[PDB]
């Protein structure tokens, strides 16, 4: 009945539904977005205040609902993980954690490559201090309740306690209250969830593709009969089309090679760029584009690729050792965070950023290139945008809301009103029949169906 | 793959060789004449597709034609499993019979469409259904359907007014496993214990039969209007062939083991056949999934002079066994065999000798 | 006739009535009737049935055999159309009842084929192959025919129906030429255009459509002063009747001054004000291409084409049915966009167009509608904000709005509007999210708007320095499309451009000319054809980036390629280079020396078009001769001569005969040779070569004896 | 509210042409725009004006759809995409968009040949043809006009066949090319689930036809030539560019190693090596290249010795195979074999019945002694197939074009009285109109 909605982040959301009895958590997600103020891992970086000390994580609301009396924690996606071991740490939660296995496969495989990133490498954030430091650094919100990076046994004990769940199998509780997850087509695995009961079944979407058949497919016909649809994770940009930006990407990757430079790729180690990977094998193919190595270099590369699995890319699990025998010139690295906060990518930007021929490729949705690249300027390679989100359009919203249309529609505050740049697009929303309910951080929403 | 290690021994071996994929397992074949045949499948639970076949263009060749495969000339249903078939000479007119249905039913074959319809029925007091009964037409002036189950059963009616012209009218209890119509005065029969006989017409029923001194025995006579020349074969389920005289059907003629890889599992389906084209040269098939061909006079357990293999390696799987096979009464060396496993091979072989 | 299918004219009428034969070909019937037509077109008919009476026998056994097959019934019906078309055999083919039963009920007409098309088809076109005397006529309306005619215009097979339409309106305007033929069709016309159905209306009108604009005697003008209350009146229904053919009745009625003799232009009027927003559109366009109008109504039919722009232009930041229409949907506002965008495209080169003709109104609606296709455009208002919604992303919207304003670039203006259409062109050019089929529209429009401006000017140079970017990165898309259409519009620009200053030093500035030199190695064969195309163009100019080292390039992928496009593009690149003027010797040599070992006609072709542009080259004869031998052109010609092509031999025999001209008005030693040219009868020799390749198989001769060969 | 309606034009009884315009409630589609050889004017093509009596054709339809790279379902397209006008997608898979080029390429040197382009394309023509071709992936599903949204699958029958399934919420068409369900040794057979669609747009060339496994077919196929070889003499065999002799090129190596034999077999433009690609798109849909297939050329094709020869006119048209054949006519032991369907008005379809007298150039006469043979290696599914597919979908009607109209007389009765569903035969014109 009751809804607490302890994060905002529309791709990374905290969803705390409260039943009669049973409270279910949905998608324990982490705000890296916040690390995108502080200082690389090799002041006024090009004019804004950067609090350079150890990169943090922005933790979700805890203090509005207490953080033990939580009952299960399902989860969508390896993206909304990342914050698994806090919650399930620090304030001594004990139920269960639902999950399938390429979820908690892919999960283990990023949160080793962040704690990595954290671990081999070895005062602004007051009120007035903050209120009266210059912009960005006052434009964060909720600079209290942070925390530091967490630890590799709290990585291994969280993986404990997950449990995995098969494709739409079934799951009680203590009350009548059967859950059950079905495919989305997302990713390798990703599950949006149903809470049936009784009298008062619930449906809950969450980051959905219509788009290459490869994994399963979304199961947009088990959804009917729903009567409240809690939705997440739209597209993060409002217009493009994956294959234009795919093409994009291609084309720009060629001209930076064919010219006598190299290529850059910002991505983590699974996730997207086994999208981008088969695209440009297709390319390589397709253009006759061939005699370059595509160097990967990511510490957790040996375990995705044989998990791809169930002679062109050279994985390695670092630079020093067997890079500087291979490394010829051109080249395409993909490496690094993509926030380019910290990892080996910042040795390969500080060592390239200086010419011209060179070229960065952006391709995350979620950290914007602007203020991800700013602590680096002057910088004279040739930067470039391309996000590639196969993500829910409002399109395929409107349409399988038709194809379902429940009761009621709850969902965040960006997503009834067009993106804040661009108002004139009074497409861009949830149009739907009936209008659709919101909500946003620490709000305590309430749609009393009870009948 | 041994496909293609058969495949080049056939090359060798035979001569043509078609192998068409039917729908349904048929278990009859009788020529409307040399432009085409009729098949009909046996299925119990599903109904039955009577079709007319045109013969490929090839085969009947006396140029280089196109088309080398069956074409359907006429389709029919049914729901009862269809056992037997006959034609009757100069008509469109097939009697046919099977299980179930105590009546023959009578087909008329359609002109300017590729239907056939049913148009009579040959209704008969056959009480016991789980034998079902022989039939046969005549080649008479009169169209004479000649059938039955036992030999009481054995009668004599022709087609139109359901007059019953003629029948046994004997005792016995005993359900035949051959029958045979030979020529318009007399024909012959065998019974499922080996009890052959030929019988007359003109007269009461004139019983000439050899005795049999329960593997079945299903026969065949040879060539009517030769001369000399044993030409009545009879085969049983354990391997034992036998050859009689027409003219001293008492005393044996060549009586002998032909070398059969397994005694038959089912005498229901065995199989005899002689060569309308050649002299002495007679066919049997049934046991395994090939069929074999000898020639008799060279006897006075012998070798087989020809064995097709062919429905054990195209299509391991449980025995597919010839469900029937038949000759071509104008090519010498071409056979058509029939199996349980949806399948018809048309061949010939090579003149070896 | 002739002297050899007289001997085969009575086993073909054997062995077509035959029926145990194979049902006879199509192809063999239909190429038989056409012979049959040149034979019994040019001479007379009844002398072909008294010399070979065989024929009519056929035609008996049509109404006797009663068991022919459903498309030799139609051959026959045909035949005797075709025959049964002169006043003498119209008359010595009826001794015997045998027209009047051919079409009558004694015909197909009363057996079970009346339910094949081919025989309705056949019975029509003989019908209407045989109506052209008044005798004719006599049968056509004192039999009975026009009833069933009347009854097949309502049929299921669109061929029997259009073919009955016309069967009518020929049978019309041979009668009225009012008889009672005539009238009767017309009083059955007049009826049909009074029903509530769409079929009847429909086949009226294009009966009407037909009879009108193809014959203009006196007698149609009054046909019109009749009818028009009719079809004046049509325009009164709620769903008016199918809307199309009433347009097209209508275009093709206003095209004659005779009709100017004053009740037209008023349904013309109240047509355009209440047709629905589909067909306007069609109307207000025949209405313009028109030379004579009121211009009152010309004025409203311009106004009626360009509300939907003027609309679109209205609510973005810079009149009740096509605004409705355009937030209908996004079916209906696209497909209401295209069709404005063509009809507009269409009228513009006409001379008779409106003056004025507002060429920046224009031009600003493309722009905007091309911008609000994007995504850039500037809403001021709700409904230019769902417009921009409903079309944002289209496809057919923007390839329109290209083919448009490529072709509004003859008209010469102020620089303001190059600039702004430069402008859009280029956003519209780069831009991830463009098709591959927009992009080379898009190419083509910027062409057609560099090459019409007002030594490049002023602003030209700083375009071609933000173009020359965005033209490197499309000459890597992952689509062999986009590559090729890039390199063909560097072929054309450097084609146009090729000796200026400004143009040259931003290109080589730039990394074009390596990437299409690295192009000769992409896969797909068109991709190469291109590339080689490109860098012949821009190697004859000067640009590389010596050119002995393409020249090899080029040569080896004359040499080895797998496939051929590559190799007629190089041969065509050579004999560019050769005509140009742009050592020779052994050039020419290596060039026939690639080229006499190709498995292609075309390259061969070539090949002896270089030796023919060498040949006027060299013409002291001697040397050139030596010359002339030394290159190897002797095996080349007397190799390619004796050819298993057309082609290539008839080119071979072209320039043997140039070569004997001219040695020949000169005149080892040239007499020799010249002696050996004359060897060969080259003018019989062309004579046989210039033929058609089934000057033996096509010949009706062989015809016959394949049909009776089966 | 709608109706589905199918229009063929050209097809039916006519199987040389191909051309089936569905009309879904609110979007028209073309499916198999082919042409028709044999005939030498505008009647080849098929009558577009049954569509144009309109707006143009950009504006009416929506997209074509090429099945196969068939001469006969994608033969007149150049002609419809540029003469007549139509500028949008035209909806292929790979190997067809690789294929096509060649063979139209191919075919308009025939024509020029024979002098018959009045209204005929050129190269640029099919260059700007298939530029609009928009390629799809097996089972990828693409999303037209917003509201039609298509998907293929596969049938087989040749390297790059495809059955399309049309579907605009509501309703859906599945067209069916030349399928295939025995699965032979070189592609496979088809597939397809339960879509349960509203039509099944068949063909029913074969439908009365019980065929031959291909087992008996290369048995023989090898028997002849084998036996031509040994003896001592020639065969020739007349292919055009693609098709068969790809195929006949792989039958021959694998026998001949099977075998090991050393005779000579030619094939004269070898471009079988860029096969490798869409050899390669095989996985999909090095790993073999020749020992024995040599290149061609006219020099030895003379000199005496048991020999293969593959030459590429045509069905025995102008140009190479005719020039062998003329010097290889009197002899006893050589041999042809004509792998197609030789049409009407070539030296083919003259041998292929009766006549061995032919006439050359002038009053010229050539004598045929050589031994002729006919060897169908096309693959089109049967009565069997037919029926298995009808089954295999689950459709609420079925329709017969590509067919002819008297083998419909049973077809249509077995497919009523077995499924208890609907069955049509339209003819060359007739629209068949069904409610949703
Ligand atoms: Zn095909």
């Amino acid at each position: 009945m009751k809804l607490y909605c302890l994060s905002g982040h529309p791709t990374l959301p905290c969803n705390v539904l409260k039943f009669k009895s049973t409270t279910i958590m949905l998608d324990c997600g982490l705000d890296m977005t916040s690390t995108l103020n502080f200082l690389p891992l090799p002041k006024e970086c090009s004019g804004h205040v950067f609090v350079d000390s150890v990169p943090e994580f922005c933790l979700p609301e805890t203090e509005l609902i207490d953080l033990s009396t939580v009952d299960v924690i399902l989860i969508s996606n390896y993206h909304c993980m990342m914050a698994l071991p806090y919650i399930t740490e620090h304030t001594g939660f004990t139920g269960t954690v639902y999950a399938t296995e390429p979820t908690v496969q892919i999960g283990r495989l990023l949160m080793e490559e962040l704690v990595n990133f954290i671990e081999r490498v070895p005062l602004w954030k007051n009120k007035d201090i903050q209120r009266l430091l210059p912009s960005p650094l006052k434009d964060a919100v909720e600079v209290s309740t942070w925390r530091r990076c967490y630890t590799m046994q709290e990585v291994n004990s969280a993986l404990s306690k997950i449990q995995l769940v098969g494709y739409s199998q079934k799951i009680e509780l203590f009350g009548a209250v059967q859950v059950t997850p079905l495919s989305s087509g997302y990713a390798l695995g990703s599950s949006n969830w149903i809470i049936q009961s009784h009298y008062e079944k619930v449906s809950y979407v969450s980051g959905s593709s219509l788009l290459t058949t490869h994994p399963q497919p979304m199961d947009q016909a088990s959804l009917k009969n729903s009567d409240v649809l809690v939705l997440t994770g739209l597209t993060q940009i409002p217009t493009a089309n994956p294959d234009g930006m795919v093409g994009e990407f291609c084309s720009n990757l060629a001209l930076t090679v064919r010219n006598g430079g190299n290529v850059l790729v910002p991505c983590y180690p699974s996730g997207v760029i086994y999208d981008l990977l088969e695209c440009l094998y297709q390319y390589i193919d397709s253009a006759g584009l061939s005699s370059v190595p595509l160097y990967f270099i990511s510490p957790v590369a040996n375990s995705s690729l044989e998990f791809s699995q169930i002679n062109k890319l050279k994985h390695y699990p670092s630079i020093h050792g067997d890079f500087s025998n291979d490394f010829r010139q051109p080249c395409v690295v993909f490496t690094g965070h993509p926030s380019l906060r910290f990892g080996d990518v910042v040795h390969f930007m500080e060592l390239w950023g200086k010419s011209s021929l060179n070229t960065v490729i952006f391709t995350e949705p979620d950290f914007s290139y602007l203020e991800a690249l700013a602590p680096y300027q002057p910088l004279a390679m040739k930067c470039i945008y391309c996000p590639i989100d196969t993500r829910l359009n409002f399109i395929q919203v409107s349409k399988l809301l038709k194809e379902v249309q429940p009761l009621h529609v709850v969902c965040p505050e960006q997503y009834t009103q067009p993106p804040p740049a661009q108002s004139h697009r009074m497409d861009l929303m949830i149009d739907c029949q009936p209008p659709a309910m919101s909500y946003r951080r620490a709000e305590v929403l309430a749609l009393p169906f009870k009948r | 793959d041994p496909g293609d290690d058969w495949l080049v021994e056939s090359l060798r071996l035979y001569q043509d060789f078609y192998a068409f994929d039917l729908s349904g397992a048929t278990r009859v074949l009788e020529w409307i004449d040399d432009k085409g045949v009729f098949v009909a499948g046996y299925e119990s639970l599903k109904k039955n597709e009577i079709l007319h076949l045109k013969l490929p263009l090839r085969l009947s060749v006396k140029g280089l034609f196109p088309e080398r495969d069956f074409k359907v000339r006429h389709g029919g249903f049914s729901d009862r499993s269809i056992f037997d078939l006959k034609h009757v000479p100069h008509t469109r007119l097939l009697v046919t019979s099977g299980l179930p249905g105590c009546y023959l039913q009578v087909w008329q074959v359609a002109e300017d469409s590729d239907v056939i319809k049913a148009v009579s029925t040959i209704a008969v007091h056959e009480k016991e259904e789980s034998l079902w009964p022989r039939v046969a037409v005549f080649s008479t002036l009169a169209p004479g359907v000649l059938h039955g189950a036992r030999l009481r059963s054995l009668q004599v009616v022709d087609l139109e007014s359901r007059k019953t012209t003629y029948t046994s009218d004997v005792s016995d209890s005993e359900e035949l496993s051959s029958l045979q119509v030979l020529d318009a005065d007399t024909f012959a029969f065998c019974c499922a214990s080996g009890r052959l006989g030929l019988v007359d017409t003109r007269q009461k029923w004139a019983p000439l039969e050899n005795r049999s001194p329960g593997e079945r025995w299903c026969a065949e006579v040879g060539s009517w209007g030769q001369g000399p020349g044993p030409s009545i074969a009879s085969l049983g389920s354990d391997g034992r062939l036998c050859l009689l005289d027409p003219r001293d059907l008492c005393h044996p003629v060549s009586s002998v083991q032909c070398p059969v890889s397994v005694p038959s599992p089912d005498p229901e389906l065995l199989r005899v056949t002689w060569a309308p084209g050649l002299k002495n040269c007679l066919a049997i098939s049934g046991f395994d999934g090939t069929v074999q061909v000898y020639d008799a006079t060279s006897w006075d357990q012998v070798e087989p002079l020809f064995t097709h293999r062919g429905h054990i390696f195209l299509d391991m799987d449980p025995a597919p066994l010839v469900t029937t096979h038949t000759w071509h009464p104008c090519r010498p060396r071409t056979l058509l065999s029939a199996t349980n496993d949806a399948s018809l091979h048309v061949w010939d072989w090579v003149d070896l000798c | 006739m002739d002297p050899e299918c007289a001997q085969l004219l009575p086993a073909l009428c054997a062995v077509l009535v035959d029926p145990r034969q194979p049902v006879a070909d199509d192809t063999c019937l239909e190429k038989l009737l056409d012979w049959f037509k040149t034979v019994t077109e040019g001479e007379s008919s009844v002398v072909l049935l008294q010399e070979h009476p065989c024929l009519v026998e056929l035609l008996s056994h049509v109404l006797k055999v009663q068991d022919l097959s459903s498309g030799v019934l139609s051959f026959s019906l045909r035949l005797a159309g075709t025959f049964a078309a002169q006043e003498n055999c119209f008359q010595y083919l009826q001794q015997g009842e045998l027209l009047p039963g051919l079409f009558g009920e004694p015909g197909p007409l009363g057996r079970a084929t009346w339910a094949v098309p081919t025989v309705r088809s056949g019975w029509i076109q003989g019908l209407r192959s045989l109506a052209q005397h008044p005798s004719a006529l006599r049968f056509l309306a004192d039999h009975g025919a026009v009833d069933t005619i009347f009854s097949l215009q309502g049929d299921s097979s669109l061929f029997v129906a259009s073919a009955a339409s016309q069967l009518l309106v020929h049978v019309l305007a041979l009668s009225m030429r009012w008889p009672a033929c005539a009238q009767k069709i017309m009083d059955h016309v007049e009826e049909s255009l009074c029903s509530a159905a769409t079929p009847k209306v429909t086949q009226a009108l294009n009966v009407l459509t037909t009879t009108f604009g193809r014959c203009q005697s006196p007698w149609t003008e009054a046909l019109w002063v009749r009818l028009s209350p009719r079809v004046a009146c049509l325009l009164e229904r709620d769903p008016i009747p199918a809307a199309h053919s009433f347009v097209d009745l209508l275009l093709c009625v206003a095209r004659s001054p005779v009709f100017s003799s004053g009740s037209l232009w008023e349904t013309v009027a109240r047509a355009l004000s209440c047709l629905g927003p589909t067909h306007m559109g069609p109307l207000a366009l025949g209405i313009l291409k028109l030379e004579h109008c009121p211009q009152a109504l010309r004025t409203q039919a311009f106004q009626v084409l360009l509300q939907p722009l003027a609309c679109v232009l209205k609510a973005t930041v810079q009149d009740a049915t096509t605004v409705d229409t355009l937030l209908a949907s996004k079916s209906s506002c696209a497909g209401l966009l295209c069709r404005t965008l063509a009809h507009l495209e269409e009228l513009q080169p006409l001379p008779q167009r409106p003056s004025p003709w507002p060429q920046a109104s224009l031009l600003g609606a493309t722009v905007t509608v091309l911008r609000l296709c994007d995504g850039s455009a500037a809403p001021a208002s709700s409904v230019g904000g769902h417009l921009c919604g409903t079309l944002a992303g289209c496809v057919r919207v923007q390839r329109a709005a290209l083919d448009f304003l490529g072709t509004l670039s003859q008209g010469t203006g102020p620089q303001e509007l190059v600039t702004q259409a430069l402008a859009v062109l280029l956003e519209c050019l780069e831009s991830p999210g463009s098709s591959p089929t927009v992009l080379k529209k898009a190419f083509q429009a910027t062409l057609r708007w560099l090459l019409s401006s007002p030594d490049l000017g002023p602003l030209i140079p700083q375009f071609l320095r933000e173009l020359f970017p965005v033209l490197q990165k499309r000459l890597c898309h992952p689509c062999w499309e986009v590559r090729d259409s890039a390199l063909e519009f560097l072929t054309q620009l450097s084609r146009h451009w090729g000796g200026q200053a400004d143009f040259r030093c931003a290109l080589l500035a730039s990394e074009v000319p390596q990437l299409a030199l690295q192009l000769l190695q992409d896969p797909e064969s068109y991709v190469r054809a291109s590339a080689v195309t490109a860098m012949g163009q821009l190697s004859s100019q000067g640009l590389h980036a010596a050119r002995q080292s393409l020249f090899l390039e080029l040569l080896h992928i004359l040499s080895v390629d797998s496939e051929g496009f590559p190799r007629r593009a190089v041969m065509q690149v050579f004999t560019e280079w050769l005509r140009d003027g742009h050592d020779t010797e052994q050039f020419v040599a290596t060039v026939l020396q690639a080229a006499s070992r190709d498995l292609d006609w075309e390259v061969r072709a070539q090949g002896l078009e270089l030796a023919l542009v060498f040949l006027g080259q060299t013409l002291p004869l001697t040397e050139a001769l030596r010359a002339l031998c030394h290159v190897g052109l002797f095996d080349f010609a007397f190799c390619a001569l004796f050819d298993c092509d057309r082609p290539v031999a008839q080119k071979s025999c072209d320039l043997l005969l140039f070569l004997r001209d001219k040695i020949a008005s000169y005149s080892q030693e040239p007499e020799a040779v010249l002696a050996m040219l004359r060897s060969l009868d080259l003018e019989g020799l062309r004579s046989t070569l210039a033929e058609s390749s089934d000057h033996v198989e096509k010949s009706p001769q062989s015809l016959l004896q394949d049909m009776l060969a089966t | 509210m709608p109706e589905i309606r199918v229009t063929p034009l050209g097809a039916g009884q006519d199987v040389g042409r191909s051309c089936i315009l569905v009309s879904i409630a609110g979007k028209n589609v073309m499916l198999d725009c082919g042409m028709h050889m044999g005939f030498n004017d505008d009647r080849r093509f098929p009558d577009f004006s049954y569509i144009t009596q309109n707006g143009r054709l950009t504006d009416f339809l929506d997209c074509v759809i090429i099945s196969h790279f068939h001469l006969d379902h994608c033969g007149a397209l150049p002609y419809f995409s540029e003469m007549v006008g139509y500028d949008g997608p035209i909806y292929m898979t790979h190997p067809t968009q690789a294929i096509c080029p060649i063979l139209l390429e191919d075919y308009r040197k025939i024509a020029v040949d024979k002098k018959g382009e009045a209204n005929f394309f050129t190269s640029q023509m099919i260059k700007d043809c298939m530029k609009k071709v928009v390629a799809v992936h097996l089972h990828q599903t693409v999303q037209v006009d917003d509201e039609l949204e298509i998907k293929a699958y596969y049938a087989g029958h040749v390297l790059g066949a495809a059955m399309f399934q049309i579907k605009v919420g509501s309703e859906s068409v599945v067209y069916t090319g030349d399928y295939n369900m025995t699965p032979d040794r070189h592609l496979g057979a088809a597939w397809i689930d339960k879509c349960r669609p509203n039509l099944l747009i068949t063909e029913s060339t074969y439908a009365t036809t019980i065929r031959d496994s291909k087992r008996c077919r290369e048995r023989d196929f090898l028997k002849k030539v084998h036996e031509t070889v040994e003896r001592g003499g020639k065969v020739l065999i007349p292919v055009f560019a693609l098709g068969r002799a790809q195929e006949l090129c792989i039958l021959l190596e694998t026998f001949w190693e099977r075998m090991n034999l050393k005779v000579p077999i030619y094939f004269s433009t070898g471009l079988t090596e860029k096969a490798n690609h869409y050899y390669k798109l095989f996985i999909p849909w090095n790993m073999f290249e020749f020992k024995h297939i040599k290149a061609f050329d006219r020099a030895f094709a003379d000199n005496p010795g048991p020999m293969v020869v593959f030459a590429t006119p045509g069905m025995l048209h102008a140009g190479q195979s005719l020039q062998i054949f003329r010097k290889w006519a009197g002899n006893e032991k050589n041999m042809v074999i004509m792998p197609g369907y030789c049409v009407q008005g070539t030296v083919g379809h003259k041998i292929l019945s009766g006549q061995r007298k032919l006439e050359m150039e002038g009053r010229q006469v050539l004598e045929v002694k050589m031994q002729v043979e006919y060897m169908s290696f096309s693959a089109h599914a049967d009565a069997k197939g037919i029926m298995q597919l009808v089954g295999q979908a689950e459709p609420e009607s079925v329709l017969l074009v590509h067919g002819e109209a008297k083998k419909m007389e049973f077809l249509k009765q077995k497919i009523e009285q077995e499924l208890r569903v609907n069955c049509y035969m339209p003819a060359n014109g007739e629209t068949v109109t069904l409610p949703t």
